């Protein structure tokens, strides 16, 4: 049981890695997008 | 009596570990879904960035 | 704070599509629906989310409509299971579908007791997740409790193949096959589990299943009861197993009726 | 009697080795779970930040639109008991993290689910401007 | 709900590139491909996968490679989901190519591992599965993900040993041993690694190499020195040295009695016993 | 495929800011920097496809600098992260450290990349002080237990026993515990503070039932008694007994070696 648990957590490490990277990338893209909407509002005014 | 106590403790720990295996199966399930949704989130964030940039250029 | 009733009235006023001559001079109605949805969202609460979601659908913003999830959340928090089910259905249709289908099946099983719809939802969620083991566990449990022993055993076989929990799976499967009066199938399942999973071969579940198979073969209901009590003394039984073995004992009684 | 005692010695030797087997695996599981829990904490922070940024985006988009053998048996049992105590604690311990992370993951899924849509919402609105 | 067939027809109509004179007045075709891809996504388990595939092709034609890869991943999801392993494999291949061309070797490795799993279990294409696992492990190593590369290499070595490539499997096991050395987290893996490596070297009739591996494991890893795996490997080496197949069988039964053997080990030792029988044939 | 050298030359040509009279007629220089960064990224991806990881890292660095000049700080940070990745894969630890530093500054992610930077410093460059600083900062921002474990380990190995014991106390309070107590006591015993080690042992025994019956508690008590009696041989015997059942690690080896050398130093003070 301990061995199987260890193996499953090793497998789930992949999911955690990808999730972390994707959420981080998304955050930076959202920040850039907000910057773009800010400049767009500045011009539209 | 010491050996019987040891056996009882080992049986209890086997039960707890069986429970843990079921829980880690549930954790893997929560994680396969969250990885896919974080992918969706990344795609949507990029799309939002690009759309906002296109509107920025339009207003300019 | 603005009056939610006034906001809803304004949204309804703005939510009227352009008709007749005005349509030739009025722009796309999407903006009116968007404004009405925003007003409804401000006023909102589950009913108001539902109205906002409908307006968003009319505006073409289907993802925004999928307001349906918020409606489900607040209806469930408000105790309105039917509206929560409806909102989950629209959100599932718009979309996540499996997650919300599992939630819908949970709502049906616990709040509305619509066991057939819960089984369908769990099967659908499990299929999409496979596209799953938890959903299939729920589906098999409900199906076995619903009189569909063969289908529950098939789902248990699928679970066994996917997981190759197993120690219980085999047992449950055999129990279902024994609820269907198919002792030969139960013996085959026991042998397969013993030969395929070394842990199950030496597990108390394997011995209990073998004892149940022997008891059904000899038609000794009292021996089956004794084995059930022995199994309970070391590993507590659950209501699912209680029901399966109760139906099995009543099947032995029915055989005694056929004996006459 | 001598043969049986020898068999008991061998049995306890294997039991000790396996108990040690369980212990290392369990310690690795806990280490990895601490690291993965932490990655998920990082995830949680970005989801919070993106929520704030989506609020800002909502308002900007809206405005844009508006604009000897006995002794060894004893000693081996001693050690098996020692490791077993640590194995039990580990099983209990792993369970608590799985519970906590499970609730955290549920919340991460829901928050990620929402943000994804909020971004789609604003993207569709921006398309029309 | 809109008819998916009508949506697909509209996407196909919009997916026609501008040709001839019209190209001088029609803007960039990227927008038409984007609209066709959106229509295909809406219309789009096997039919849904085919429609994701069409949307991904249109996205590629539009230059949105990342969206094409995401759509290919969805196509793979549903083809695997529909029991259509071949279309899932194809979708994974396109997604992997897109990701690797964009520098996302992590994604490429993840989907290559999934593709190797599909090949090994669904299509039984063991050579392609070995190639996929090897490549995924290599890319994971390039990302310094030691554990993921180790998992991929475990799969690759297992399949290679089952495939008759004992020397390559032993080399991969040596790589795994070197990567896992000094880590408190992978020690049992090591305990098994050594054993497996030796078994492979014994399947190749190289008893000297198996003995060298046993000595290296004993001297380098104190845990392995006292492990049952070390004793079992030594017993197997001695049995092969004396050419006593029955003694090897007895040792295998003894090892099974305390630690259950797996099909991989079963195959390796079966080939070893048949090699002893072949030596008996050479004995005549 | 386009020549990466030609792409880099074009990026450099486009990367020149407008000066003098031309600035009155040329628009914002941000677009020129963006185009130069894109050209550098293309050339660098070509380098990566060729396995020329160091050149690809240099090209990511140039693209990140151009992005910074363009005001796109987030893109600059991502490019710096890519530079760190390819430099680290290329074996250039110094450039990887630099790229991680720029990415960390831009993000301040900072904690994740600071932990990675501390790992690089500890393993690749052996800059243990900077690794300790990085681990401490990463743990603080995360607040953290892992970073503090790394920081305490390096600090104890670095002669800072008191600070390592303080970090171990923080870890104990936040929470591993069974070892923590032991390690803390060991550090307090490396600092010749046997009274503090005894206090830590008593606190662990009274607060954590698991530690009270744990072998770590008995071993720590034996070490405290041995230091109290000044019997180095007894300490060695206890260490061997502890190793026989629970293998010691190089950290503990170093701590106990310094402790035994401190007993020898006391023997020198005995004269």
């Amino acid at each position: 049981l301990f061995n199987d648990m260890e193996e499953l957590v090793i497998e789930q490490q992949e999911n955690v890695d990808v999730i972390d990277k994707n959420v981080e990338d998304a955050q930076l893209d959202v920040e850039q997008g907000v910057g773009h909407t800010d400049k767009a509002v500045k011009s539209a005014r | 009596s010491r050996t019987a106590e040891l056996q009882a403790e080992i049986d209890d720990t086997v039960g707890i570990m069986r429970d843990n295996i079921n829980k880690v199966a549930e954790r893997g399930e929560r994680l396969t879904s969250i990885e896919d949704k974080a992918d969706n989130l990344a795609v949507s964030a990029q799309g939002f960035k690009r759309g906002a940039n296109r509107v920025r250029k339009a207003m300019w | 704070m603005s009056d939610p009733v006034e906001l809803l009235k304004r949204a309804e006023k703005k939510g009227v599509p352009s008709s007749g001559f005005m349509k030739l001079f009025s722009g796309s109605d999407s903006y009116k629906f968007e404004e009405a949805a925003d007003l409804c969202v401000q006023a909102a609460a589950g009913d108001s989310f539902l109205k906002a979601a409908d307006y968003q659908k009319k505006a073409g913003n289907e993802d925004e409509a999928g307001t349906y999830v918020e409606a489900y959340k607040c209806f469930k928090s408000g105790g309105n299971s039917v509206n929560a089910v409806d909102s989950l259905e629209n959100a599932i249709q718009i979309f996540r579908g499996a997650n919300f289908k599992f939630e819908l099946g949970e709502i049906l099983e616990n709040d509305l007791h619509d066991y057939a719809k819960a089984i369908d939802c769990y099967e659908l969620a499990g299929e999409w997740y496979a596209q799953s083991n938890k959903c299939f566990i729920k589906c098999a449990d409900l199906k076995a409790l619903d009189g569909q022993y063969i289908e529950a055993s098939d789902i248990y076989s699928k679970l066994i193949k996917s997981s190759m929990s197993l120690k219980d799976y085999f047992l449950k499967k055999g129990l279902c096959q024994l609820a269907a009066t198919d002792a030969v199938a139960a013996a085959r399942t026991l042998q397969e589990g013993q030969s395929e999973d070394p842990n199950f071969a030496d597990s108390r579940e394997s011995n209990f299943l073998k004892s149940l198979i022997d008891a059904v073969n000899e038609g000794d209901s009292e021996q089956l009861s004794e084995h059930c009590k022995e199994f309970d003394n070391f590993m507590r039984l659950d209501k699912w197993k209680i029901t399966i073995l109760n139906k099995i004992k009543e099947s032995i009684q029915q055989q005694e009726d056929d004996l006459l | 009697i001598k043969f049986t005692k020898q068999s008991s010695v061998a049995s306890t030797r294997n039991t000790l080795k396996m108990a040690q087997d369980a212990e290392r695996a369990g310690m690795n599981t806990l280490g990895m779970l601490g690291h993965q829990s932490e990655q998920l904490n990082n995830v949680e922070g970005n989801l919070d930040l993106m929520k704030v940024q989506n609020k800002v985006a909502d308002e900007k988009v809206a405005e844009l639109k508006k604009l000897e053998m006995e002794l060894e048996i004893d000693r081996n049992l001693d050690q098996i008991q020692q490791v077993s105590n640590r194995l039990k604690k580990m099983a209990l311990t792993t369970g608590k993290e799985l519970d906590s992370q499970q609730k955290r993951l549920n919340n991460i899924e829901e928050s990620t689910d929402d943000l994804d849509i909020n971004l789609h919402m604003n993207t569709n609105r921006l398309a029309g401007i």
